[PDB]
DNA sequence: ATCGAGAATCCCGGTGCCGAGGCCGCTCAATTGGTCGTAGACAGCTCTAGCACCGCTTAAACGCACGTACGCGCTGTCCCCCGCGTTTTAACCGCCAAGGGGATTACTCCCTAGTCTCCAGGCTCGAGCTCAATTGGTCGTAGACAGCTCTAGCACCGCTTAAACGCACGTACGCGCTGTCCCCCGCGTTTTAACCGCCAAGGGGATTACTCCCTAGTCTCCAGGCACGTGTCAGATATATACATCCGAT
DNA sequence: ATCGGATGTATATATCTGACACGTGCCTGGAGACTAGGGAGTAATCCCCTTGGCGGTTAAAACGCGGGGGACAGCGCGTACGTGCGTTTAAGCGGTGCTAGAGCTGTCTACGACCAATTGAGCTCGAGCCTGGAGACTAGGGAGTAATCCCCTTGGCGGTTAAAACGCGGGGGACAGCGCGTACGTGCGTTTAAGCGGTGCTAGAGCTGTCTACGACCAATTGAGCGGCCTCGGCACCGGGATTCTCGAT
């Protein structure tokens, strides 16, 4: 059975290293992450289909942020997705 | 060496990429878009614990709850408006008393 | 001592704003929950979570169309909730 | 069984909703539009537990029901 | 309108000369001012024919003129 | 320049407000009263000009005016 | 001992221009004021310096109405006021 | 009741010499009555819708001032 | 002269707009409104006909329901005129706002 | 420029009277206009995204019914 | 055709193709696209009569959007199925709430 | 230029409710749209079920579970009719 | 203070506060109250200097209400200024009509 | 219970003016009631001049302009010069 | 019109006291000293609308007698009505109380947060495991370019339906009153849910064989889409038809 | 509420015309047999484990009854705003024509994702601690509800300066009438604004790009208004001087 519970914990060590979590809200937690990853990868399918592609891109998943998430937090997304792929790539 | 140090990420690049795999979502998923997917994860779980964790200091408990939970998306116009369908279990709701009903 | 007629019902209204503990019942809501099941399939058992989930999911449904019937009978310049205020609530909503 | 609703439950979820006074007839409307909520979201539920060939009501078969109604719940993963 | 528009104009521009060099006018400002010169003017004539009307005349005279000036406050 | 108010136009300017007879003398007093009117309204629209840092002064300086008067 | 027609007139225009005191009796208007408002809103208190303010107000209106009064009673080759002076002063003012 | 009878005969007259009035006519007293109960009115109207926006009883001075300055009557020394 | 009474007309121009289905803006301004608006997020863009008059179709739809919970509104508030806070309100109950 | 101006008065009484709507307020048809604005302002955004998605130059019907449909105003007749 | 093995009229053949190409599914059963079809014939034959039944009593032999918008909404089922749904050029529905009129 | 649709479909079916009326292209367009909306809503909750429970195969069966969580009451019950009957005959 | 900086006697401070709080503008300039509070001054100043001379016209030290309406009203432009003003217990200025006269 | 007034500037002004004249209660509330009345006179067609050219800040330049409005002749010319001699000492 | 002679009256000389005014404590709070970004603001550049500056022209407005009757003005009086003394009646007022509710403060109560104490809940170190990182070959999907004809965009114009603007105005919305149900608060009695413990077994989850159902590759010939020509139903047009509404009267 | 006339909508209708959906022909691609391979859905089967069950206790909440104040729903009235219409503009629109950019379709080809092992590696569960946290209790506080007490009303008992009225006579208001100065409608001469046009052009408004002035945020401070305490030109006042007016006068 697979969760998102160390990796969220990470996350929260790095922006409140003495904060701690209850086991409802990291649920709530893997729900969201859950969520929002069904949300982007699904309008990400629906992008490949629509315009005859069979391969999802990093292109298709950075317009499905951009549908899906509304301003400020869709400019910040896209930024941490650039940055995310030109560190991967080198 | 992994996937997710290489792209500077915390959230798994590997198991997104595997899920994607087998979620039939295409035929085939490209070696860009399990980052950037992941990456997105990554900075909403962060914003979304920023403010938690804010709401948290603010009623001086070191642990998130859900009420926390409830507090950061609601308060904040654009996450509400992403989570707009979204029942947060245990999370209550944002005090409001409409001013006309005030003596 | 006697409060006046809306101050106690103020204090509540915080008092119940502030917390999120469930405002059901446990057993009666779980013996509803039951019978509307058994009009849909014989024998069913429910795990405990189940019947959590389905009590936060109607009671998350109710206090948001009740904020709905509010902003209605506010609405109407009214200050208390009427059924009619609940049928428009439901009915803009789609239900 | 729909009696066990009480009065003073619905009461508490109209103040958790913000409400300061209450008609009497609030409390059976109430009670019937829970009703069909809950007819609407079990229905599905259990077509879910039936097409898993199972017979006891999980949690996800809730949540998904909640999800395929546009009610989306966090939490119960 | 039954001020001719151009020696209105003219004399616009002299007074305007005196306040400031170099101006210049747009059309409309000049037909702006001429609909506030005129609708004074009737004003002030109605108020004048009153205060004649007033003596148990029927002629309006620069007296007329003067009172019904000073009772407006100018 | 004032004398190009002419006669016949403030007469027609007084028969429009209902006057049936004119003194001779009438005619310089109009012409005074319209001039000092002149002056009051278009030293206010020459001061907004200035202010909004113009050298053409506009429809809507003019109206200004006549509202503050 | 009779003095002629105007020159008691002319010493209570000079005494009267010469002073400030006011000149309607203080309590018969107040209860002027109070009836007034009574026909607007019933069970109306007024501060004194209200009453007075208003009181202050309505002389130095009549006043000058009175003012112009006279100069259109003049114009007329008058040196009585009549209704129709009166008339014209308002008229002229705007208030009617 | 019937208080603008208040506003008296002598009282018309004191005013209308402040004025440099020397002749009244009989009719002129009912007049001025009239006139001054408008304007009262006008004044006192105003004068308490100011009381009633501030969801005060009591018609203070200000409330007057307000009235007059907007009716173009502006009083100074009661602020 | 002939004058019908204040909601005789409505009522009929009522039942004639809900007996028929012609498009109630006018196209040309419409499509500029379009045009300028997308060319406030990208310059140059062109329109196929039909997609204009897709969002025109979409438009005219959700104004037509809007006002219809507008107007339910109203008459909940004992009213027969619409007014912006009923707007407010349908809008805030569907969710929008 | 101010193309928002195109909705006219008379074309929002029209979709009124199509909602069965009797009066209207003045302020009505202003709110409106901003209402409808932020409307299409919300459809356009997502319609041109597909359309720069697609590397393409010209928005298609099928963009707004996409648009449409992801918004849940799903939309027949222009597929 | 298997369309006609099972004695329907949409193309059960063209609906399975677009269930292999469609990414639902790894694997699809040999029998889904035959219920699938006939779902869709079923309520396209629903619809269709309502419409006719609309079209008809409007005195008209040919179908239109507006009368696919009169049957859709005046059934209760086709319009909670479709709840959400634009039917262009179909119009509304004649309704005038009663405390309006005269 | 090759672009499939389901006109000559739903023109059949016409024919069979009602023999002596036709149909204008729009309403043809309007159908379409409507067969591609419920094929995608059906095809789609199969899919989600079948993974809900861990199986590969879209069947028979996730069909008809879909049509009865998305079609309301008697519909749900005809289509479940129609749907049985036809895959009775066809395997048969 | 600003006001010593400026070399004035009116509260260029209190000006400038009442400014900020009077929902004039959303902002105030730096010199705006300092040039409000010398006009004030100046057109204090010239009133107070006037009623001064009139109260010694009058063999009176202290100015009063009286001094004021004089000096306002023998003044053409502070006359113009206050034109629609009320000077309480000011009375008027003694005035007959020569027609009026013996 | 505080409430703030001119009068301690109006009476700088006066012993500037007339070193041995005084002024009585009455004055000093008539002194107060021109103070707040010329205030907002020309507080007001400062904003107004500021709104009339799209601008959201005061400066001594609307100051100044309203001042031209308000003051007749001599009295404004005055005025003015007394203003731009204090903002330029300010300023310094 | 102005000379005087007598008189009620307004102003000057000098005074009691006197209450409003000038002067001092204070605290405290509006006033001010630094500071930071931040957007509002200043400054430059365009360029073309529209402002200007003038060359005919011409035709209607402007100007010079003109004489001529109309209204301004100027007295002449009659009668009215209004100033002025005088008195008497009385409502204004001096000054004091009175209740007259109304009033911002003080007594009283539970509420919300403070502080402190022992735990349910997760933190931390130690091993099995399905899954994650490598890289080669590969087979195909997508990136990119050439060309086209498809279609979206730009411009002129008749005319006309629609849009814009003004006049009543009466049906409407909004606000004050009030009779009255009806729901909030409080408290006493009764269920009935919470809690805790113990058990049962029926159903969910892991295990292993297999076989039937799904997929892979591929040819075809037939259903389905692209045109295509067309004849019937929809759009239109003036008839004329009966159905709705407005304005008197039972 | 009913009943007629008078206009004023839509509805039915015969006639005409034209656009487009349907039967037809043709092309091509894909659905269907067809066979074999393999892979996951069935079927036990076995275990265990999770919520029905019961039982007992307990103690907290739902009911019910009552009290009583407060919102609801007419009811009526004020005023004022969208409507209906009329009249006058304004741009839509359908046409018609040009005209060039991009969707599309096809070709070519380096890029890259999929399996296939292959290692090993991070997650994940177990056992063993533990240390912030829930809450248990409690103490100050924020609140109303009265509640004794000052701010604006209302007698009252006269005291008393002033209004009402007489009346009395004398000074204007207005009507008559007349005398004459003067605007004004006519007529004819004139002369210049409107209009058009043609050309030259300074700056209004807009676009853009930086630049600095202040709204706050702290954070420390002295000027002044409330309050109270000496103090003096002024208000009332008496005595007296000098006046403004009214006869008396031609």
């Amino acid at each position: 059975k697979e969760s998102y519970s160390i990796y969220v914990y990470k996350v929260l060590k790095q922006v409140h290293p003495d904060t701690g979590i209850s086991s409802k809200a990291m649920g709530i937690m893997n729900s969201f992450v859950n969520d929002i990853f069904e949300r982007i990868a699904g309008e990400a399918s629906r992008l490949a289909h629509y315009n005859k592609r069979s391969t999802i891109t990093s292109r298709e998943i950075q317009t499905a942020v951009r549908l899906l998430l509304p301003g400020e937090l869709a400019k910040h997304a896209v930024s941490e997705g650039t940055k995310a792929v030109t560190k991967y790539t080198s | 060496k992994t996937r997710s140090s290489r792209a500077g990420l915390q959230f798994p690049v590997g198991r997104v990429h595997r899920l994607l795999r087998k979620g039939n979502y295409s035929e085939r998923v490209g070696a860009g878009a399990p980052v950037y997917l992941a990456a997105v994860l990554e900075y909403l779980t962060a914003e979304i614990l920023e403010l938690a964790g804010n709401a948290a200091r603010d009623n001086k408990k070191t642990r998130i709850i859900p009420r926390h939970l409830q507090l950061a998306i609601r308060n904040d116009e654009e996450l509400n408006k992403l989570l707009g369908r979204v029942t947060i279990a245990q999370g209550g709701v944002l005090p409001n008393i409409q001013a006309v009903l005030l003596p | 001592h006697r409060y006046r007629p809306g101050t106690v019902a103020l204090r509540e209204i915080r008092r119940y704003q502030k917390s999120t503990e469930l405002l059901i019942r446990k057993l009666p809501f779980q013996r509803l929950v039951r019978e509307i099941a058994q009009d849909f399939k014989t024998d069913l058992r429910f795990q405990s979570s189940a019947v959590m989930a389905l009590q936060e999911a109607c009671e998350a449904y109710l206090v948001g169309l009740f904020e709905d019937t509010n902003l209605c009978a506010i609405h109407a310049k009214r200050v208390t909730i009427m059924p009619k205020d609940i049928q428009l609530a439901r009915r803009i909503r789609g239900e | 069984n729909i009696q066990g609703i009480t009065k003073p439950a619905i009461r508490r979820l109209a103040r958790r909703g913000g409400v300061k006074r209450i008609s009497g007839l609030i409390y059976e409307e109430t009670r019937g539009v829970l009703k069909v909520f809950l007819e609407n979201v079990i229905r599905d539920a259990v077509t879910y537990t039936e097409h898993a060939k199972r017979k006891t009501v999980t949690a996800m078969d809730v949540v998904y029901a909640l999800k395929r109604q546009g009610r989306t719940l966090y939490g119960f993963g | 309108l039954l001020i001719r528009k151009l020696p209105f104009q003219r004399l616009v521009r002299e007074i305007a000369q005196d306040f400031k060099t170099d101006l210049r006018f747009q059309s409309s400002a000049v037909m702006a001012l001429q609909e506030a010169c005129e609708a004074y003017l009737v004003g002030l004539f109605e108020d004048t024919n009153l205060c004649a009307i007033h003596a148990k005349r029927v002629t309006i005279m620069p007296k007329d003129i003067q009172l019904a000036r000073r009772i407006r406050g100018e």
